[PDB]
């Protein structure tokens, strides 16, 4: 080619790149980016770290891993710990709360007010009175003690006085 | 929910387990890591001849 | 000459963390108490899965391994060498001397003639023991380095094995090879087979105890 | 409900219930709960 | 304070049992995985 810069268009040089993509049978190789985000701690979140994929609230910990070390578990095999493969940081993973929800009724033949308790959660997730069983919802806490008229649990009895 | 989980319109005293209850995810994070290979094809789309 | 393992050759088998716990696995061991050969300072050796070995000096004799089905051209192999510099991994197809090595003036490397096709690079008393194994086309390297208070014989023990290395390559396997610094101015191989093993994990979570349960009834 | 069209002759295993393909997911689609007949003839002569 | 054998027992039967219950959450039952996760990621919905 005599290339010359005052050549018509089709006739000026143009350079080319030609990407031949090829899958022989290896184990892997090559791949496009993998997008992230910010850490979010004390919130239930979904979280995905390099394929461990669950839902929970991430805190920090005191664990020490080993340094080929990338994730704990414990007994009965769940994840409980993590690491994550920027900041280098070991996480305690918690479940999210759930529990269930019982209604106290002081008999439909009687009233129509009920109080509820959510078992074993703490109150500030859901006047309001913290148990052992739980957190009850719409019931007063009396300081006398009477025989045992609705079980709550732990110790605790409800009761319809006088009207509550 | 008392009257549906007992299918009656009646309900006497006692406690009732009704339904559950949980916390639902806010949000959804990805996590990974730094970045030192990411081809830098300033070499063969960047050559000089 | 033979020797007899005591327990050796305990690897990490996955990434995972664990607290004072006893985990069972199944998976590629050197049994308790094995048959190990001796080896004095050579030949080529079968791969047939896995491998176990160790070696003792202060200077340094054991100057890599080579890998691969032929150990020549015509089809591809692994050489990991290191001379007085660092390691260095590289995978073409060679053309391997039937007695391949290097000296220690301090010139060497009659260990190959040909580094055709070459499809990965890298480059940068005692006891260095070492695994490795080959499975779906990545070549596992666990290692782990103990200082012996002797200088060349096969102590007795526990100390698990780390993982090193992972490498991608796809390479088929069947015969190693060792490489040696010659004279100018000790080893052993074990071989793996299908186990399955107890492992007890301290509360900082390694491996400081085993029990291989095919070894005896008490087991 | 009779759905009557003409297509291409291959994309005629594309009309079934549960499929994944450039006709079924982007112009017709029949739910996996699918209870009905298909019936399909050629036609170039018309 | 140098015998509650009966009382341990069915402390322990209960645990073992709940541990066995919790450790069948990872068995295939013969499917491709034992995550929802995964067979609804390299699956389609039929
Ligand atoms: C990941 O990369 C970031 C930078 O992109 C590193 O962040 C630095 O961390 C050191 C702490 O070791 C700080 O002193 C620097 O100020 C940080 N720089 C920036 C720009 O954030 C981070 O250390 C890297 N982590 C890993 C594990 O590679
Ligand atoms: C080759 O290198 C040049 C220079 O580093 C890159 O040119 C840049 O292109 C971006 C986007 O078009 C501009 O915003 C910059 O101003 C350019 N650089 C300069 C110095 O002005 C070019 O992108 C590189 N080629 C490839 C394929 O990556
Ligand atoms: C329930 O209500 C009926 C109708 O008012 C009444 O006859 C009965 O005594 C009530 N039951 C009680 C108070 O236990
Ligand atoms: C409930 O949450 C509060 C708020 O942090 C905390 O102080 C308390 O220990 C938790 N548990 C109980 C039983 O109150
Ligand atoms: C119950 O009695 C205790 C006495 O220790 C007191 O501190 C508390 O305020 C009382 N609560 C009510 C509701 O009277
Ligand atoms: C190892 O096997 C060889 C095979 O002949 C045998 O001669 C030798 O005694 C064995 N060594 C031990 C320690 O069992
Ligand atoms: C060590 O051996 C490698 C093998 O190719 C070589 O690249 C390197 O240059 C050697 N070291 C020195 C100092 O030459
Ligand atoms: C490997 O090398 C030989 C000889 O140098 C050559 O003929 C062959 O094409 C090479 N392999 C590939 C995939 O190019
Ligand atoms: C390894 O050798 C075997 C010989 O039986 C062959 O079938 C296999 O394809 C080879 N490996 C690869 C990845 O080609
Ligand atoms: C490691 O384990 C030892 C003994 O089990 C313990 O004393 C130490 O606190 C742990 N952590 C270290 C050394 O960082």
């Amino acid at each position: 080619y005599g290339f010359q810069p005052t050549n018509g268009v089709g006739y000026q040089p143009y350079r080319v790149v030609v990407l031949s993509f090829e899958l022989l049978h290896a184990p892997a190789t090559v791949c496009g980016p993998k997008k992230s985000t910010n850490l979010v701690k004390n919130k239930c979140v979904n979280f995905n770290f390099n394929g461990l994929t669950g839902t929970g609230v991430l805190t920090e910990s005191n664990k020490k891993f080993l340094p080929f070390q990338q994730f704990g578990r414990d007994i009965a095999d769940t994840t409980d710990a993590v690491r994550d493969p920027q900041t280098l940081e070991i996480l305690d993973i918690t479940p999210c709360s759930f529990g269930g929800v019982s209604v106290i009724t002081p008999g439909t033949n009687t009233s129509n007010q009920v109080a509820v308790l959510y078992q074993d959660v703490n109150c500030t997730e859901v006047n309001v009175f913290q148990t052992r069983a739980g957190c009850l919802i719409g019931a007063e806490h009396v300081n006398n003690s009477y025989e045992c008229d609705i079980p709550i649990g732990a110790g605790i009895c409800a009761s319809y006085q006088t009207q509550s | 929910e008392t009257k549906c989980t007992l299918k009656s319109f009646t309900v006497e005293k006692g406690i009732y387990q009704t339904s559950n209850f949980r916390v639902q995810p806010t949000e959804s994070i990805v996590r990974f890591p730094n970045i030192t290979n990411l081809c830098p094809f300033g070499e063969v789309f960047n050559a000089t001849r | 000459a033979y020797t007899n393992s005591f327990t050796r050759g305990v690897y990490y088998p996955d990434k995972v963390f664990r607290s004072s716990v006893l985990h069972s696995t199944q998976d590629l061991f050197l049994p308790f108490f094995s048959n190990v050969t001796w080896f004095h300072a050579n030949p080529v050796l079968p791969f047939n899965d896995g491998v176990y070995f160790a070696s003792t000096e202060k200077s340094n004799i054991i100057r890599g391994w080579i890998f691969g089905t032929t150990l020549d051209s015509k089809t591809q192999s692994l050489l990991i060498v290191n001379n007085a510099t660092n390691v260095v991994i590289k995978v073409c197809e060679f053309q391997f001397c039937n007695d391949p090595f290097l000296g220690v003036m301090e010139s060497e490397f009659r260990v190959y003639s040909s580094a055709n096709n070459c499809t990965f690079e890298y480059v940068s008393k005692n006891l260095r023991e070492f695994v490795f194994k080959n499975i779906d086309g990545y070549f596992k390297i666990y290692s782990k380095h103990t200082p012996i208070n002797l200088v060349r014989d096969l102590p007795q023990g526990f100390s698990a094995l780390e993982p090193l290395v992972d490498l991608p390559i796809g390479i088929n396997i069947t015969r190693f090879q060792t490489l040696l610094a010659l004279h100018r101015s000790a080893y052993y191989v074990g071989y793996l087979q299908p186990r399955t093993f107890l492992l007890k994990y301290n509360e900082n979570g390694t491996i400081t105890d085993a029990v291989d349960c095919a070894l005896d009834p008490l087991s | 409900y009779a759905d009557s069209f003409v297509i291409r002759g291959d994309e005629v295993r594309q009309i079934a219930p549960g499929q994944t393909g450039k006709i079924a997911d982007y112009n017709y689609k029949l739910p996996d709960d699918f209870t009905g007949c298909v019936i399909a003839w050629n036609s170039n002569n018309l | 304070s140098s015998a509650l054998g009966k009382l341990q027992d069915v402390v322990n039967q209960n645990a073992q049992a709940l541990n066995t219950l919790v450790k069948q959450l990872s068995s295939n039952f013969g499917a491709i995985s034992s995550v929802l996760n995964d067979i609804l990621s390299r699956l389609d919905p039929p």
